[PDB]
């Protein structure tokens, strides 16, 4: 047990220590003081004369001539097994479920290494989440980095739980009609308060969902370096899980946003010039860091799919923040305060919503032969009546034609039954079976979009579908 | 070999001591080795950035300087392959080290173990400048030729007979005791020398009508395209690199994201070079780089593709590059300028970012090789800045040193319209120079259809409002038939499907063809509507499907399709009468 | 719709100058900083 | 309807958990009652050996009162200061030559360092 | 339908105590192995 | 230290109209009040610390203005505690550090008023906390790091602001005590950005935490339409998990009509729009007569005068009241409006005189006089017709 | 300057209103000057000789071509001078400071001099402290009959609200008087602006017992109908003039005879009774029913007077 009792100088979140040249860069240590208490650091530099270390939590009790440092880990590591599936996490691996902590088959980085380019593959299959917004006009294949942006007082909590305890895999669908590969899902928060990890919780155990999550929940009073290290954690479970397992998994991001103000203030303590708008320079690459890890392998039967959550500042488009998200992402999913204010949940605007691999999860040997004309279908309706309602305020009903009427009357109940599904669980049938009976509102020849023979196998059904479940 | 030890480690940021006499940019190896750069010297102290992460390193461990720049290899081997932004083989650190990249790994860009059937070309006694050809090797149906580095002189002492050997072997020996390998390094950041730089009067085929004929590029010349989401960008460099002049292409990721860039790596070894049976592949090499990957591997990617395009248009080729995505590029240089405190000059770019583009946009140009023969490189990079907009400094930059800009829209493909290239938008500036040559090989009046057809669709856009206004039926005859003529021009000689079989090339003589029946039924519509024939009888003439099916005529039996339908638009309006 | 950009290209470019100003301030108080504890020896 | 798997679950973790606690109960007794063992003086000899090589120069080394009779031989051998410190138990602390540096060799400490790492070990022998 | 946990809160209680009998069998192999491995 | 933190079920009245029914914030929870200066939040924060239903008040007074201290301590012994009786100055613990005092000391006030709110709830009391202004305590921590010669993060702040602002606002909720009794603690706090940019970085941080945003406009106050709040930049992330509490205590249908009022806020505003563009006499007889409705729960339910001894305090079943009627108005004129009945002459109907005029009933008249209007909005168009 | 030296010459307290017994003190003017002009500094002292309040004026002049470091002092001083009196001797106190935003100029050449992290627009970082030991140096104490007035006068750079002075300084005083360039171009005068003005501390000094019982109320019912005229100025800007309402009209009429009488006085004394007639008179323009904010028995006694009987 090496023990380090050079300590010169202590200021804020940064302590240097002299004579401790065998420290590693990057290493974690902890502080122990003259009470006995122990707190935890890490090595922020290293030279022949000092090395500074940057405290977890606040210095309060420190002194210089009875504190002393001692090392923990060369490199920060964290230990993974295949049971870690319902156990929670404090975000630094510490469980605070009251269960025996786990016993770790091997010890791996976190700071894991890059894909190889040539060793990925096109992703080609999608994930059911139950949303029918989501699963039809927005859909989510496995390897797909499809993140929510969301603003202030929107229920992006809601939506994320509802999609962690609703996702699932369809095998018949392909053709394989067993359901071989597993299915996991990593739940990651970032800053979170009480009530949102209590909300999390109660959810997360009411259902059964826990017996195949795993969740690093990280409060808002923690240290900030711990909010640095829960995604990376969790993507290191991810990736092992996926890679090494064969397992489907899903990884859920609460904040990036909490997670951008902890970097830029992790940044700015350590005394680094920022760059645009006060954040750091190198965000965009800590950003592509934790985005690329997801994906499909050849040769792997696994996959990683992740599903980042940012609530936009201003709700601008323009902050650093969204706007590398989206430049580093494959699309993203809109929540409109409008719908949320007119009681409608869950509140996403399929107009602004855009998902760039989604030609590639639909087809005739998976969801259905329909599902692409079904959806821009529903998307050159839905736009058309929105258009045709700001109209209708001035220019008054009377003076509209049929083709108008029947355009508001189809977006009303577009936005009162398809997207306002409350809790209910649906699956890609029943969105469809949805649809198609919301198109059957328009005339037969107004479906420009799609082949005769699909509108002839499924045209004309009646709205009696969200009455069977209230 | 200047050797030192670590001295202090901060972030990416390594400082070494005793590494007195070590070179301003040598690369450096630290640690147990990463791979660095000398930033920065201060007596015996030298300032080392890390291009990987520097986690687990220690005080008082070695650092040594390779003592060169970075670098790369030119020679056999390169084609076929796929290299990263610093020229390492992707497929050969898989099979070492398996489906992730470990830190530390080396090794070689050119492969050590392959024979190649060498064929001397040089005597003993013969004096040799740089630039000149000592060799011969066959490589998937190319003559790659040994080629002496710029920079060496003197006369040959002994050279190897004909055999099988690897690049190692040193195939001639210079009287000085110099020896010479089948390979070469350069350094990434110098222009290789030229004899002489020539001019722009050469057109540069693309195989698509609308870039070919609307908005040319010569032959060396430099063009910029937006990369808009949905507008079918990576079928048309498909299509480009499929059908074009260069003999060799040469394709950078820099930074894109990774699911695009794993569409590009499975696409390519799946298309077919049209000259033969065998995949493109053959011809062409893959740099690619995902957003997560090292920053310094993306900001010199770009240089280490235009270096390899260099060497290759130096053994005396025609080579096309294609920078996919140059705004990843000026991110990753404006994340370096912040690690070094850099001020940054406008929205946190460097001050000197439109010096780096006119330099890289510079190596660009046909011109006389060291070895007298003719060569060129043809630089196509788009620019995809966030959200669009043409303001961002990057694109203004760019702007303003390319010759040729052919902007992708969205609303073309959403209407199902392609390869969906905005007319009123582009614009070219080798026009000019460029009608010499269209006067000499294609026909006499080829200017003036050109500026024909230009002027049609002009005419054509600047109605848009009344017949948006109160439709198309509510216009005169005049007008109807410019909006009609506006339509099949659009619909025949404009669209062009990639996927045809013999629609996805056109040669300069078809759209030649193509324009004079186009422009030649619109004058026989006039004359018509001038003698009081109806707008409608003139919409339903059946020599409109013979010139709706002209593109998808062949090349050889076109020129009688193109006689038969001339004959049959003058027979059509003078013998009804 | 011209003067609404013209108000904001203005305001951009003010709050931009702002940025700069800010950025060069800071480097200043680094670089008296280094050159005080430098200079202290 | 599930939920009994997980109760079920959890009932095998804190079944694991107490066995795992059990066996490091164990353990901490075997350790605790060495130096009641022939062997003791063998071991303390090793760790004051031990400390004393891990730093490159001690200017002092401190044993427990009833460690020095086993270790004062070699405390005379190797030329380092012999002090006493009541606290000390199970081991010896060697101060480096600077007075800056210090390093512990008690078979607590030991035994917390390697217990995570054959935690793992222990498992999978056991069942 | 309101007492069905009492089944599956009985055979957990049997299957901790069955695992807890089978473990308590080998304890001092498990501890002879840490005590010879810690040891030098 | 505390026992276990419990979900937040009850809520915590503040006596205002909007705030209560609109933007709930639960018994345990956060709320935080921005605006620029001059729009009201000290007013409000009064009126919270008046006639609030929590069983101790803890006011901390920092870095403000001095003469706001003299109001308090003049007045409140004169006033009576709405639940036990007695004199209101009885329940109240006031921290004060005016703008002239030490700069030092703010972080000090802050802390010790909240260390003795957390005292008054481990006695087993509900303890409401409201701090007069958090920018001050910033711009102290931004003048030691000045003396400190730190490296400032953004405009100035020191990098530990936002973990110091969130350590602070973590503190409240409600816990069962160490002696096994239960308490909660409610934190109320105002924030003062600078030029009333909300974009400065103690507001943006602030918005992460709270549970309650209540936003001031500048324009309301510039009108002298008090509270000023602006409907569009607030919301209350405690609406669902209170619903059980309204449907038990106050009325079984209360988010119903609590969710028709928001969406005929949320309609009002949408037709803004085009109102701005074309002028309010180019809509059709429907988008004005949502417009007025607007109008009037604007000016006769959202509005409040703080001033008034009637119309200061307003309990939920007043409210409820009030929003019934507004409802059944506007079905009433919705209804007419299909009938061919011109827009003019609904607005100038009586009963919009008594819609009005209701704000001012006494709590005790109310039960009668929300009868007596029914009846007068019902015979007003069934009746007539 | 004009508005200040007329608030000078005219202040007077109505304690026959309030009862408290016809005292009659007169106030003390405590001037402070930092970096004025001759100027004005001239014109200052011309008004303060016609009005003899010379013999009971103290006077800190810092002229603009004086040293600019000595502006730190001078409010200290005066602020003092005028402590002193009012609570050792009772006198009533008025304290005018000519320019804050000299004092702010120097102050930030100090802290730049010495590297201060600075706020906003390179302004020092304790510049909100600062400010306040000087803004809260007055008030009234118990037991003591004495009394401190200060009138600050400050100039918002580019008419900007948001400048860190002017912010500041409305964080920090109990209100403002701001003046519109508007109204100033169209010649009305004093060009007090009532929408962005505001008094914190105007509630208690009306009511029953003070001034008159009607004056919350009128001011409330002016200030929402001056508005309404605001936004429909701006609709009159956006659509045409003869589409409006008449009631759209009469907000119009009222709000150009606010503006027109009740603001531009020139330099005559109002008593609050005169004042109040006249808003009445204004108010007299809208029909009884949208005088919402005005309780009917007010209106009653005095609604229905006519405008132009007031002059004439
Ligand atoms: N609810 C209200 N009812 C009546 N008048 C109010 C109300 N809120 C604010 N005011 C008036 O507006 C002024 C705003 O000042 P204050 O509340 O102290 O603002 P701030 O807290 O932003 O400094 C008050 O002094 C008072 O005259
Ligand atoms: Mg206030």
């Amino acid at each position: 047990k090496k023990e380090y009792t050079g300590i010169t100088y202590i200021s804020g979140p940064l302590l240097f220590v002299e004579n401790a040249k065998d420290l590693a860069y990057g290493a974690i240590v902890d502080i122990k003081d003259g009470t006995g208490r122990v707190r935890g650091g890490q090595v922020i530099e290293v030279s022949e004369e000092y090395a500074v270390i940057q405290v977890f939590e606040e210095t309060t009790g420190l002194d210089l001539a009875t504190t002393s440092v001692s090392l923990v880990e060369d490199v920060a590591r964290l230990g993974v097994s295949k049971e870690m599936l319902g156990r929670r996490f404090n975000g630094i691996g510490k469980p605070i479920d009251g269960l025996p902590p786990i016993t770790p088959e091997k010890r791996l980085p976190i700071t894991g290494l890059p894909l190889n380019p040539v060793a990925r593959r096109k992703p080609e299959q999608f994930i059911q989440t139950g949303i029918s917004t989501i699963d039809v006009m927005n859909t989510l294949v496995r390897g797909q980095k499809l993140p929510i942006f969301s603003g202030s007082g929107l229920p992006a909590n809601e939506i994320a739980a509802q999609i962690a305890r609703q996702a699932t895999v369809r095998p018949d669908l392909s053709g394989e009609g067993e359901k071989e590969e597993p299915f996991a899902v990593v739940f990651a928060a970032m800053g979170i308060t009480q009530r949102e990890l209590s909300y999390f919780i109660q959810e997360f155990e009411r259902t059964g969902a826990l017996s195949r999550s795993v969740l690093f929940l990280n409060k808002a009073d923690d240290p900030t370096i711990e909010r640095i290290l829960t995604p990376r954690m969790a993507l290191t479970v991810a990736e092992y899980l996926a890679f090494e397992h064969d397992y489907h998994v899903l990884v859920i991001l609460t904040d990036m946003t909490n997670y951008c103000e902890a970097l830029r203030e992790i940044g700015a303590a350590r005394e680094e010039i920022p760059g645009r708008r006060g954040y750091p320079g190198y965000m965009y690459t800590d950003l592509a860091t934790i985005y690329e890890r997801a994906g499909v392998v050849e040769g792997k039967k696994g996959s990683v799919t992740q599903i980042p959550i940012l609530s936009m500042p201003d709700d601008d488009r323009t902050h650093p923040i969204p706007d590398l998200t989206g430049y580093i992402t494959e699309g993203q999913i809109q929540l409109s305060r409008e719908l949320h204010r007119k009681g409608i949940y869950p509140p996403i605007d399929p107009l602004p919503s855009l998902s760039r691999l989604m030609n590639n999860g639909v087809g005739k040997g998976k969801t259905r032969e329909d599902h692409k004309q079904v959806s821009d279908q529903l998307y050159s309706a839905y736009a058309n009546g929105v258009d045709i309602r700001k109209l209708v305020a001035i220019i008054g009903e009377d003076a509209l034609t049929e083709n108008d009427r029947r355009y508001l009357q189809f977006a009303d109940a577009f936005e009162r039954f398809f997207i306002n599904q409350g809790q209910q669980n649906r699956s890609i049938e029943e969105s469809l079976q949805i649809a198609w009976a919301l198109l059957s509102m328009l005339p037969q020849g107004e479906l420009k979009r799609i082949s005769k023979d699909h509108i002839g196998k499924y045209y004309g059904q009646k709205l009696e579908e969200i009455w069977g479940a209230p | 070999m200047i050797q030192g030890v670590i001295q202090k480690i901060a972030g990416p940021a390594v400082i070494a001591k005793g590494m007195l006499g070590a070179r301003m940019y040598d690369i450096c190896k630290v640690g147990e080795g990463l791979v660095g750069e000398i930033i920065r010297l201060d007596g015996d102290t030298a300032f080392v950035q890390v291009y990987e992460d520097t986690s687990g390193l220690k005080v008082g461990e070695p650092v040594v300087s390779t003592g060169l720049p970075l670098a790369v290899e030119l020679g056999p081997g390169m084609l076929n392959g796929i290299y990263d932004g610093i020229q390492r083989p992707l497929e050969r650190i898989r099979e070492k080290t398996g489906i992730y990249i470990t830190r530390g790994v080396v090794v070689h860009a050119l492969d050590r173990e392959k024979k190649w059937a060498w064929t001397p070309m040089v005597k003993p006694g013969d004096e040799v400048r740089g630039g000149m050809v000592l060799g011969t090797v066959p490589e998937f149906g190319f003559t790659h030729k040994i080629l002496v580095p710029p920079d060496v002189r003197g006369r040959v002492k002994e050279v190897k007979p004909a055999g099988e050997y690897t690049v190692e072997e040193p195939v001639v020996v210079l009287e000085d005791g110099t020896e010479l390998k089948m390979y070469h390094t350069w350094p990434v950041r110098r222009a290789r020398p030229v004899q002489r730089k020539l001019d722009p009067n050469t057109p540069f085929l693309t195989g698509m009508r609308i870039l070919d004929v609307l908005f040319p590029v010569a032959m060396g010349g430099t063009a910029a395209i937006p990369g808009p989401f949905g507008a079918g960008k990576s079928v048309t460099q498909q299509s480009l690199a499929k059908w074009s002049n260069a003999d060799v292409v040469v394709y950078v990721g820099c930074g894109e994201r990774g699911n695009e860039m794993t569409d590009v790596l499975v696409e390519f070894p799946e298309l077919t070079d049209p000259k033969t049976g065998g995949p493109l592949m053959h011809r062409t090499v893959l740099i690619a780089n995902t957003s997560n990957m090292p920053v310094a591997a993306r900001e010199a990617s770009i240089y280490v593709g235009v270096t390899i395009a260099e060497y290759f248009r130096d053994q005396g080729f025609s080579v096309a590059l294609m920078a996919d995505s140059t705004s990843r590029w000026a991110e990753a240089l404006r994340e370096i300028s912040s690690r070094l405190e850099e001020m940054p000059a406008e929205e946190g770019y460097p001050p000197y970012l439109a010096a780096r583009l006119a330099a890289f946009y510079e190596r660009a140009g046909k011109v006389i090789t060291l070895g007298g023969e003719e060569g060129a490189v043809t630089i196509v990079g788009a620019v995809s800045p966030p959200g669009g907009d043409m303001s961002e400094p990057v694109t203004q930059s760019t702007l303003r040193i390319v010759g040729a800009f052919w902007r992708l829209d969205a609303s073309l493909a959403f209407r199902r319209h392609f390869p969906a290239i905005n007319w009123n938008g582009s614009y070219s500036l080798f026009t000019s120079a460029l009608d010499p040559w269209y006067r000499e090989n294609v026909a006499e009046d080829y200017p003036e259809l050109r500026d024909a057809i230009s002027e049609l669709l002009q005419r054509e856009a600047g109605l848009q409002e009344i017949v948006q206004l109160v439709g198309p039926d509510a216009l005169q005859d005049a007008e109807r038939l410019v909006i009609e003529v506006g339509r099949i021009i659009r619909e025949d000689f404009l669209q062009q499907n990639a996927y045809h079989e013999v629609d996805a090339y056109c040669s300069m003589k078809k759209a030649y063809g193509i324009m004079k029946m186009i422009l030649a039924f619109y004058k026989e519509a006039e004359a018509a509507i001038k003698r009081g024939v109806s707008i409608d009888e003139i919409l339903q003439l059946p020599v409109l499907e013979r010139i709706g099916r002209a593109r998808y005529v062949s090349e050889e039996e076109f020129p009688a399709y193109f006689e038969e339908a001339m004959k049959e638009i003058q027979g059509a309006f003078k013998a009804l009468a | 719709i011209p003067g609404i950009r013209a108000q904001i290209r203005f305001i951009q470019q003010v709050l931009e100058q702002r940025e700069r100003e800010d950025t060069f301030r800071l480097k200043r108080i680094k670089g008296k900083i280094e050159a005080r504890e430098a200079e202290e020896e | 309807e599930s939920a009994g798997e997980l109760l079920v679950a959890t009932a095998r973790t804190q079944a694991r958990g107490e066995v795992l606690e059990e066996v490091r109960r164990r353990v901490r007794e075997a350790l605790e009652a060495l130096p009641q063992k022939p062997e003791w003086p063998e071991v303390v000899r090793k760790l004051a050996l031990e400390a004393l090589e891990a730093l490159p120069g001690a200017k002092a080394l401190v044993a427990n009162p009833e460690d020095l009779p086993h270790l004062e031989a070699l405390a005379r051998e190797r030329g380092v200061e012999l002090q006493a410190e009541p606290a000390l138990r199970l081991g010896v602390r060697a101060v480096g030559a600077e007075g800056k540096t210090q390093v512990e060799n008690s078979l607590l400490a030991r035994l917390d360092r390697a217990w995570d790492a054959l935690s793992s070990k222990v498992a999978q022998a056991l069942w | 339908t309101e007492a069905l946990l009492a089944r599956y809160r009985e055979r957990a209680e049997a299957e901790a105590k069955a695992v807890r009998e089978k473990a308590m069998a080998r304890l001092d192999e498990a501890v002879a192995l840490v005590l010879k491995e810690v040891l030098p």
